[PDB]
Formats: C-alpha cells, structure tokens, sequence
C-alpha cells in the first residue's frame, strides 16, 4: 500500500523483465561483436552477413534457456496474483 | 492530468532513446509506435497517485472552489487562463529532469559506440549497439525506478499549488 | 447503549460549544396519506359496527377524500420514478 | 528548478534592499529578511508578505522618525503587495524602531 | 503529569498570597514577628455554558408585534346578544445568547492561618498585643487575601509568643 | 403502520432502485472494474463478451454477499414477513448489516474527508457515522481498491510486450509490430498460470480479508 | 503503572498538607514539639456531566410568547348562555446548557492526625498545655488543612509528652 | 501477570498506611513500642455508569411549557349544563446526564490491627497504659487509617507487654 | 498452564495473609510461639454484568412529563349526568446503566487456622494462656485476615504446648 | 537536487541567515535557530502553525532587554511564512526561557 | 530513505543545540514521527525522548527543563510539549 | 529491506543511549513493529524488549526504569509504554 511497496513492485517486476530478456539480448550482442571483429580481421564488409548468425543464435537461445524463462515468469505471475489481496488499499 | 502527461513524456523519451521504436524516425506517425515504457511509468504514476490519495484532495478542492468562486455568476480574469496553458511548459520541463537521470548516461554510451565506429569502418552500429544499449537502458532505469516517487510528489505538489493560486 | 449515552452527552457538549429533508418530506406525506386512509377505514368499520353517532354521509365523504389522496400519492410516485429514470439515463 | 530560481530572486532582492539601506547616512550595515507567502493544495487565502530589517547605526547615529518612515516605504514598495504594517525595523541593540 | 502542574500552580498561588500578607504585616508587627500560611482550593474542571434569555412580553405595553388579526362581531337582537372576538397575534421577542468558558485554575475557597508574636519591650517582658491591633491585623489580612463570603473564605489570626 | 396500499406502493417503488443498490452499495463495482481492466490488459477488447463477464460478476457478487444477505433475511425479512416488524422498521433493521459490510471495506482517509465535507461534528467511533457519510466513502474506497488491483494486474502483460520489443530490436527487425507477437504470448501466459482461478480467488480473498 | 502515579500524587498532596500544618505549628509550639501526618481520600474517577435548565413560564407575567390565538364567543340568549374560549399559545423559554468535566485527582475526604509535646520549663517538669492553646492549635490546623464539612473532614489533635 | 501487579499495589497501599500509623504512634509510645499491620480489600473491577435525571414538572409553578391549547366550553341552559375542557400541553424538562468511570484500584474495606507495648519505668516494672491513652491511640489510628463507616472499616488496638 | 498460574496466585495470597498474621502475633506471643496457615477459595470465573435501573414515576409529584392531553366533559341534565375524562400522558424517566466487569482472582471465602504455644516461665512450667489473651489473639487474627461475614470466613485459634 | 532536498536546503539557509542577523545584535555572541515547518493533510482543517526555537549565547553579562526579546520575536516570526509569534521560543545559554 | 535521513539530521542538530547549553555535556534526541488516524477516538501524536548528560553537579533549572521542552517541541511539526520526555544520565525524569 | 534496516538502526541507537546511562554497561533492544492497515478497523500496537547489563552492583532506580520506559516508548511511533519490557542480566523484570 505504501509508496515504498509500490516502487518495490515496479523494481522487482522490471528486474524480472531484465532477467527474461538478458540471455537473448546478450547472446545476440556477443554474436554480433564476434562477427564484427572477424570482419575487421578479414577486411570484409557487408552489412547483411552479420544478420545471418544472429537469428540462429537467438533462436537456439530459446531452445536452451526457454524452459527456465517460462518457469520464472509463471512463478512471478502466480506469486503476484496470490499476493494481490494482501497489498490492497 | 498535466502531471501524468509529464510522466508519460519522460517515459516515452527514455523508451525512444532505448531504440525501442525506431520506425518513428523514418516514418513519423505511421501507425507503428509502442511507448511501452511510457505506459509502464504512466500506470506506476497512477498507482502512486492512488497511494497519496490525490483524488480525495481533488474532490475537496472542487468543494472548496465554491468559497473562492460561488455558483452565482461572478466576473472572470485573463492571464489566469494562460497560466493553465503555460502549465504546458511543465510537462516538458519536469520530463527533461526525470530523463536527464539516465538519458545522459545513455548519451555517453552512444558516444562510446561512436568511438568504436571511429575504428575499422562499418561493422558496428545496428549490429552491436542496439542490444547493448537496450540492456543498459533496461537495467539503468530499473535502478532509476526508486527515483520517481519523490519526483511524483513534487509533480503533484506543483500541480496542486498552481491550481490553488490560479483558480482564485 | 452506555457508549450511546456517552455519545448523546458528547453531542450535548457540542451544542453547548456551538452556542427537514426531501426523504423526510416524502415520509411525512406517506404517513399523512396512510393516516387519512386509516381514519376513513376506522370510521367505516365503526359505522358497520352499529355504534351511534356515525353518519353514512361522513363515512362516504371520508372514503372519497381518502381515495383522492391515494390517487395523488400514486401520481407523485409515478412522476418521481420517471424523473429518477431520466436522471439515471444521463450519459457522463 | 523554478523553486531554485524563486529562492535566488528572493535572495537578490534582500541583498539590494540591504545595500540601499546601508548607503543611507546613519546606517553602517543593513540585513533584510523577506517572507514571501506560500500556496496551498487546498483553500483560498492570501498571506500579505512580511519583512524584517535589522540596521547597525554609526556610533550614536540615531534614526529620525522620518527615517523609519522612509525605510518602511522603500522595503514595502520593493515587495509586491507588502503592507507597510508588516515591515519590522530593529537596531543593533534590539530596539524596535517601527 | 498534569496533576503535578496543577499542584505547582496551587503552590505558587498560595506562596504569593502568603507573601502579600507578610508584606503588609511586616512594617507594623516587625520582621519575623509574623508568620502566615495559605491553602487554596482550586478549580481545574473545564466548564462550558450557553445561556439564553427571553424578555417577557405578557404586558401589551412592552409587546412587540409583527402581524395582528382582530375579528370582532356583535349581533345584538341582555336579550339574544352574540359577541365573538377572534384575535391572532404574532410577536417578536428580545433574545440574548451568552456563551461562557470558565477559566481553568480559578480559586474556589481560600483559608489562611496567620500567627503573630508578642511584644518584648526594652526590659524583655513579652507583652501581648491589644484588641484594636488584633482587629487591624485581621482587617489587613482580609484585604490581602482577597477575603470574600461567596467563596466561603475563612481567616484565623491568633496571638502567641514565638519559641526560641 | 402504513396502509396496505401505501406499503404496496413503497415496495413497488423500492423495487426500481435495484441496479443502484447493485452498483453503489455492493461488491459489483470492484469486480466489474477489475474485469474491464484485465480485458484491456490482454489486448482483446471484445474477448469475453460483455454479457459473459457481467454474468460471471453477478455470480461472484452473489457468492460474496451471501452472509450479508443471510443476516438481512434472518434479522429483517423473516420478522417482517411474519408480521412481527413493521414495513418502516424492516428497512432500518436490514440497512445495518449492509452498512457494516460497506464500513469494513472502506478507508479512514475517505471517511475523514467526507466527515469534513458535511461539516458534521466529531465522530469518536464508527457507530456515529451515518449512511450519508459511509456511502460515498465506501464508493471511493471501492474505486481505489479496484484500480489498485487492476494496475498491479496490468504489469506482467506490459512486461511481456517490453521484452518482446527488446528481443525484436536486438536482431534489427525494427519494422515488426510488437503487439501482434505479444498477444499470443499474453494469451499463453493467462492460460498457463490458471489465469481465472487465481484471479477469482484473489478477488474473493480481497473481499474477505 | 497508573496506580503508582496516583499513589505518588496522593503522597505528595499529603506531604504538602503536613508541611503546611507544621509551618504554622512550629513558631509557637517549637521545632520538634509538633508532629502531624495526613491521609487523603482522592478522586481518580473520570466524570462528564451535561446540565440543562429551563426557566419556568407558568406565570403569565414572566411568560414569553411568539404566537397567540384567542377565540372568544358569548351567545347570551343564567338562561341559555353559551361561552366558548379557544386559546392557543406558543412560548419561548430560557435555556442554559452547562457542560462540566470534573478534574481527576480531586480531594474527597481529608483526615489529619496531629500530636503536640508537653512544655518542659527551666526546671524540666513536663507541664501540659492549656485549653485555650489547644483550641488555638485546633483552629490553626483546621485552617492549614482546608477543613470543610461538605467533604467530611475529621481532625484530631491530642497533647502528650514525647518519648526520648 | 496482572494479578501480581494488583497484589503489589495492595502491598504498597498497606505498607504506606502502616507507616503513616507508625509515624504518629512513635513520638508518644516510643520507637519499637508500637507495631501495626494493615490489610486492604481493593476494587479491581472496571465499572462504567451513565446517569440520567429528570426534574419533576407535576407542579404548575415549576412547569416549563412550549405550546398549550386550552379549549373551554360552557353551554348553560344545575339544569342542562354542559362543561367541556380540552387541554393539551407540551413541556420542556430539565435534564442532567452524568457519565462516570470508576477508578481501578480503589479501597473497599480497610481493617487494621495495632499492638502497643507496656511502660517499663526506671525500676523496670511493665506498667500498663491507661484508658485515656488507649482512647487517644485509637483516635490517632482512626485518623491515620482514614477510618470511615460507609466502607465498613474495623480497627482493633490492644495493649500487651512485648516479648524479649 | 493457566491452572498452575492460578494455583501460584492462591499460594502467594495465602502466604501473605499468613505473614501478616504472624507479624502482629509475634511481638506479644513471641517468635516461634505462634504458627498460622491460610487457605483461600478464589474466584477465577470471568463475569460481565450490565444493570439498568428506572426510577418509579407512579406518584404525580415525582413524575416528569413531556406532553399531556386532558379532555374533560360534564353534561349535567344524580339525574342524567354524563362525565367523561380522556387523559393521555407521556413521561420521561430517570435511567442508570451500570456496566461491571468483575476482577479475576478475587477471594470468595477465607478460612485460617492459628495455633499458639504455652508459656514456660523461668522455672519451665508450660503455663497455658488466659481467656482475655485468647480473645485478643482472636481479634488480632480477625483484623489481619480481613475477616468478613458476607464472604463466610471462619477462624479457629487454639492453645496447645508445642512439641520438641 | 530532489524537490524535498530543495525545500530542506531552503529551510537550512533561512535558519542560517536568521541566526546570522540575531548574532549581529550587540548583546548576542552566537545564535542558533531551529525551524519546524508543518505538513498539509487530507484529514485536518486549519494546518498547524509553524514553530521556531531560538537559542542565544550572550556576551559576558549582556542581558537582553524586554524589547530585545520582542524584536527577536518579531524578526523570527516575519521570516517564516505564517509564523505566529506565540510559537517562537527564545532561550539563553543557561537554559532560561526569555520569551 | 529521504524521510529517515531528514529525521536523523534533525535529531542530530537538536542534540547539538541542547549540548551547547552550559550545564549539558552531551545530548541524545530520539524522535517518533508517525502517521495519525482520524475518528479513532483517542489517536496519539508525534513524540520525543531527550537524554542529557550534565557536567559534574550541573543540575538543570526548572526554567532549563522548560526551555529544552520548548525547543524540542517547536523543532517537530505539531509536537505537543507534553509528548517530550527529558531524562538525565542517572535515569531521573526531569520533565 | 529498507524497513528492516530502519528497524535495526533504531534498535542500535536506542541500545546506545541506554548504555550511556551511568549504571548501564551494555544494552540490547528488540523491536516488534507490526503490519500497518489503512482501513477503518485493523490496528495493532508495537512492542519492545530491553535487556540491560548493569555495572557490578549498579541497581537501576525506580525513576531510572521509568526514564528507560519513556525513551524507548517515544522512539517508536505509537509505542504504548505498557508494551516495553525491561530486564536485567540475571533475568529480573525491572517492569
């Protein structure tokens, strides 16, 4: 009820969002950086060949860590809906 | 409503510096825009307004404006209307500050990306800048969330005493 | 209640320091109409009983007046309900 | 911030007023404190602003009744809607001159 | 808490009454040749009162009127006389509302005990005082203590030689 | 007591205000506001059709107001039907359990505000509060509680859209709408975590707590 | 908790009454030749009272009126006389509301025990006091203790030689 | 828990009454030549009372009126007389509401046992006291204990030689 | 659990009554020449009571009235007399509500057994006590124990020589 | 600088300047001013009046005149929007209440 | 956090001025600033506890007790003096 | 976390001042602050437990116990003194 509880609500929610999005974004960033440094080493420059492995890497990311995200988000939503009638004002 | 407008402005600008909706820079108003951060902070501001019992105050002030301005037809003033219209500045002015606590660092990040592009040409930006800046904006303003509440009370106080001063 | 009497003395102190409504009016009108109807009915039953002094003229006239008062109350209720329905139909 | 701007304006006015008050012959140094009224989140009400003026006089340089008057006028005029009667003038010994 | 403040208030009032008595009793009887002590019954009960008074208007000379209807009929036929008088009068009356909040800490009843010494002449014999001087002391003490009969004040002044 | 004609007239007239009792004196407002907000959240403004949600809200209100209705029936309707309590006293007797139910769920701040707006004297206990003060205080408290519940409801459905947009933006697909992708995922979430049982139980507890 | 505070309040009141008695009893009887102890029955019950008083208006001279209807009929035909008087009067009455909150810690009943010594002359014989001196001591103690009959105060002063 | 606090409250009250008795009984009987013990029946029951009093208005002289309708008819034809008097009176009455919360821990009934010693002269013979001295001790103890008859207080003072 | 706390409460009360009896019985009978034991029947039942009292108003002198309608008719033609009196009176009555919560742990019935020793003189013969001394011991024990007849208290003091 | 911070800083600055002027007064060697500015709430009618506590240290034996106490009162009251003089407490270095 | 910090800073300054009183060697101020309740019959109010350590034998005057009370009460918005407790280094209540 | 930290800081400072009191060698304060409610009924009063270790033989006076009570009660918003328990190093309730 108190504004401290509200702002905590937003923080924990958006940290959950950060945890959900961090693996995919970080995998894409690492793949892009690796392809870019390889291009710099080989002196190859086409703006389209960096887009190819990124999709494959990010799609594999759901294969490997997808169940973890799905279990984390469901637990968050379940706990939020269960604690809903105790943060009422 | 001006205070929630200001909060929405600050949120939309943080989100646009996230690169969340890049299609507006190329197609302004092209039916493709999602200010999701603006909505997040708008509903957070509504929750805070509910917590601080602003609506009760609104009802009380609606009652109180009678003593100041009775039902009976009374003469009226002018620049007073400007004041409400001039309150349109606040939406921008306060919005800049909320952002400031994050956009500036994001700016530095973009500056950092520029330093990377001053190296071997191409092979940067649109491939490495976007995910990094998205994650950095996310964690930055996630840490910045505790900051809005004092600014929320500041905004509500500004609107309320401006109303009290100008309605009379 | 003991606390209720405490509250009464508190309101008396409030009056000391300091030194009807539409629903009330409707309740008063309903009570008046019902009292008139009950008076007419009681006089009619007394006449039917055979008790002396009650004239058929007065019985019939009082029944007439009670019927008119009932019809007035019915019309007031009808309008009042119509006005309430009109107000509740306003779009905000 | 606007509030910061308002505080700065209040301070500057105080400074200039003290300045002119000192420039006056009998006055060696002046100190002006302004209380501008405030807004409320509810209820109408003006609070005619108020001023407190402390003067230090030159050895034995007592201020004339006319002088108190002129100090009063200047301070009152310099503050939008300052009712003279809300200006207090005091000496270095704590005597109320107004 | 509050009781101690009330008690200190009573002590200060009693001490000041004592000092006022001593001040006038000193010049004539002499320093130390008079001792007095005061006790005060005080009023620490918050009372609020509202009084309403209406001036009587039963006499037609002081009665103020707004509207008056006087129907008079006399059908003389005492014989078959028929007198009928229907009088309706609406009055306006004087009204006085007084609202009073009694002070907390007022004095209800003051009783004072005063003792005086004897008179030792140059020889040293403790000669007692006279009736006139005793009456003067009583009057002075009554004046100093604010003696009143509505309160129920009691005063006792006795003459006796002081001990060594 | 009133004549039978007057009693019938009053009964028929009072039968009119049933929607007003349901909306302003009952648990209906919070449930309907929460349902509307949730429908706004999932991105399907016409999904459970208004009639389906209205029927569900009516059944929920009937299940929630059961003890209050039982107390009214046992204390007011039963003596009135057995000619033990007059028609003008059954209303007063039955208005008390509803008043108590409205009080418990109301808030001090609203009560203080509406006690001040009426220029009424001090209310040392809750037993001195009339209905003219409790009615709008209860209404405002219910509105605020419903909006709080809905606004904490809204957060996950916007979180999903945020992460969807960020993931789409990582790969450079800047011209893909995020709402169209997020809607199936929001439906999947609301399916997985017992979307309705948890919400139903949370609302029911929110009343009985 | 609160009971200890009330008890300390009673002890302080009793001690101050004792000291006030001793102060006046010292100069004449002598230091140590007088001992007194005080016990106080106090009032720690919170009472609130509202009083309403109406001035009687049964006499037509003090009756205040707002409206008066006096229908008088006399159909003289005592014979077939027919007198009829219909009188309706609306009055305004004086009203006094008093709201009183009694103080917590007031004194209900005070009883005081005082003992005095004998008089040992230069020889050393413990000569008892006289009736007049005993009456003076009684009056002084009554004045010091705030003796009242409404409260139900009791005072006992006895004369006896002190032990070694 | 609370019972122990109540018991300690009773013990402190009894000890203070004992000390007050001993204080006055010491100077005349002597140190150690007097022993007293006090037991107190206390009141630990929370009571709340509201009292309403109406002043009687059956006498027309003290009756306060707001409205009065007096229809009088006399149709004289005792013969065929016909008297009819319809009187309606609305009164305003004095009202006094008193709300009282009795203090927790008050004394209900106090009984005190006091024993005194004999008098051993210079020879050493334990000479008993006299009736007058015993009466004085009884009066002093009654004053110290706050003896009252409404409470139902009992006091017993006996004289006996103390053991070695 | 709670029963043990109640039992310890009873034990402490009994021990303190025993000590109070011993304290007064010691100086005259002597240390060890007196033994007493106390048993207490206590009240551990929570009781709540609300009392309502109405002052009778059957006498017209103490009856308080708000409204009174007195229709009187006398049609004299005893002959064909016809008297008719319709009287309606609305009263206001005095009202006193008392709410009482009895304390848990009060004493219901106290019975005390006291035994005293004989008197061994310098020779050593155990001389029994006298009737007057026994009566004094009984009175002192009654005072110490708080003896009352409403409770139903019983006291027994016997004299017998103590064993070695 | 937060909105709250901005206010607290304003309060501190006002306290400082007031103490300054009070010290400049001949008999006063050092002054200390504490302000308590109150809070508006949606559960009260007249907002509570602000209050001030002023501690002065005097020069050896420099007792303040009744008028000196008065003028101090006036200055402090005026410097605080809506400060009712009666809510200004003036105390010396020994703990004597001068007001 | 902003509020709690305000509390700590105020407590500190009040203790400071109290020590700057001749007889006082060190002061410690504790403030209890809470939220009130309307129509709860007897609610309550902000409260303060002040502990002073005196210089060897420097007993505080009744006036000194009064001035400490005034200062602490004024420094706290809506602090009713009667809710200020002043205690010495030995545990004697001075108020 | 912010609240729990505030509670532990208040406990620390209170213990600190209590140890300052001459006879006290060390103090330990435990606060139980309950859940607040903004409805029209739910409300509970907080509680405190204070353990003191005294200097060899330094018994606390009655007044001393009273002053400890006052300080602890004031430092906790809405702490009814009667809910403050004071105990010594041997387990004697000074309350």
């Amino acid at each position: 009820m108190t504004p401290e509880s509200v702002m905590m609500m937003g923080t924990e929610a958006m940290k959950v969002a950060l945890a959900l999005a961090a693996p995919l974004l970080l995998v894409a960033l690492i793949t892009g950086l690796i392809i870019s440094i390889l291009q710099a080493a080989t002196q190859i420059n086409e703006m389209t060949l960096s887009f190819i492995p990124k999709i494959v890497a990010v799609f594999i990311a759901i294969i490997v860590a997808g169940p973890w995200m799905l279990n984390l988000l469901l637990d968050y939503v379940r706990t939020l809906f269960s604690n809903l009638p105790y943060i009422i004002g | 409503q001006f205070a929630f407008a200001a909060v929405r402005t600050a949120g939309e600008f943080i989100g646009l510096q996230m690169g969340l909706s890049f299609a507006t820079f190329v197609d302004p108003g092209s039916h493709l825009n999602m200010p999701v951060l603006a909505r997040i902070m708008d509903m957070l501001a509504m929750l805070l307004f509910l917590t601080f019992n602003g609506h009760l105050w609104l009802i009380s002030l609606l009652v109180d404006t009678f003593h100041t301005l009775p039902i009976g037809s009374n003469p009226v003033n002018s620049n007073a209307f400007m004041a409400l219209a001039r309150a349109g500045g606040l939406i921008f002015l306060n919005g800049l500050m909320l952002a400031l606590p994050v956009i500036t660092l994001l700016l530095t990040l973009n500056l950092a990306l520029g330093l990377l592009n001053r190296m071997a040409p191409q092979l940067s930006i649109f491939v490495i800048g976007f995910p990094l800046t998205l994650t950095v904006g996310i964690m930055l303003m996630a840490a910045l969330m505790p900051l809005i509440a004092p600014f929320c009370e500041h905004l509500f106080s500004e609107i309320f005493n401006l109303l009290a001063d100008i309605v009379s | 209640a003991i606390q209720g009497i405490e509250g009464v003395i508190s309101q008396l102190q409030a009056t000391a320091m300091a030194a009807v409504s539409f629903a009330g009016q409707l309740h008063a009108a309903l009570d008046r109409i019902s009292d008139r109807q009950a008076a007419a009915r009681v006089q009619a039953e007394k006449f039917t009983l055979g008790e002396p002094g009650i004239a058929l003229n007065d019985v019939m006239a009082d029944m007439q007046k009670a019927s008119v008062s009932m019809q007035m109350g019915i019309q007031v209720r009808n309008k009042l309900v119509a006005a309430y329905q009109e107000v509740m139909s306003m779009q905000v | 911030s606007q509030f910061s701007e308002q505080v700065n304006y209040q301070r500057a006015l105080e400074g200039e007023l003290a300045r002119t008050i000192e420039t006056l012959g009998p006055v060696k140094s002046a100190r002006v404190h302004l209380a501008m009224p405030k807004p409320s989140l509810f209820v109408r009400e003006q609070k005619s602003p108020s001023a407190s003026v402390t003067v230090t006089l030159e050895p034995g340089r007592a201020l004339d009744e006319g002088q108190i008057s002129a100090v009063v006028h200047l301070v009152s005029s310099a503050v939008a809607g300052l009712p003279p009667g809300n200006v207090t003038l005091v000496d270095q010994s704590g005597h109320l001159l107004t | 808490d509050l009781n101690d403040a009330q008690l200190k208030f009573a002590n200060d009032v009693e001490s000041r009454i004592q000092r006022r008595i001593e001040a006038i009793l000193s010049p004539i009887v002499g320093n130390g040749n008079v001792h007095a002590q005061v006790t005060a019954q005080l009023d620490f009960a918050n009372k609020e009162q509202t009084e309403e008074h209406y001036s009587p208007n039963g006499d037609a000379s002081k009665a103020t009127l707004r509207s008056r209807q006087l129907n008079i009929s006399e059908q003389v036929g005492a014989g078959p006389r028929s007198t009928q008088r229907n009088e309706t009068s609406n009055y306006e009356v004087d009204r006085t509302i007084r609202h009073t909040k009694m002070n907390v800490g007022d004095i209800e009843r003051l009783s004072v005990a005063v003792v005086v010494n004897y008179k030792t002449l140059a020889d040293g014999k403790p000669l007692p005082l006279t009736a006139d001087q005793m009456k003067q002391i009583e009057d002075l003490t009554r004046e100093a203590m604010g003696f009143s009969d509505k309160r129920g004040d009691t005063l006792n002044v006795v003459n006796s030689p002081f001990s060594a | 007591s009133w004549s039978l004609s007057v009693q019938t007239l009053v009964f028929i007239t009072s039968l009119t205000f049933l929607p007003a009792i349901l909306l302003m004196m009952t648990s209906f407002t919070r449930i309907i506001i929460v349902f509307g907000l949730l429908r706004n959240a999932l991105g399907t403004p016409s999904a459970p059709p208004n009639q389906v949600l209205l029927g569900l809200a009516l059944f929920l209100t009937f299940f929630i107001m059961s003890p209050v209705i039982d107390k009214i029936y046992v204390d007011a309707y039963q003596p009135f039907s057995e000619q033990k309590i007059s028609m003008q006293e059954a209303l007063d007797k039955g208005a008390q359990p509803l008043r108590a139910f409205m009080l418990r769920q109301t808030r001090e701040a609203d009560l203080a505000l509406f006690a001040r707006l009426a220029n009424s004297g001090p209310l040392q206990g809750p037993e001195a509060v009339p209905m003219r003060i409790l009615l709008p205080a209860y209404v405002t408290s219910e509105l605020k509680t419903a909006f709080q519940i809905g606004f904490t409801i809204f957060i996950p459905f916007l979180i999903i859209d945020l992460v969807i947009a960020s993931v789409l933006m990582a790969l450079g697909m800047m011209m893909v709408p995020p709402a169209t992708i997020a809607l199936p995922f929001k439906l999947m979430l609301f399916v997985l975590v017992d979307g309705w049982q948890l919400l139903m139980g949370s609302l029911a507890q929110s009343f009985y707590s």
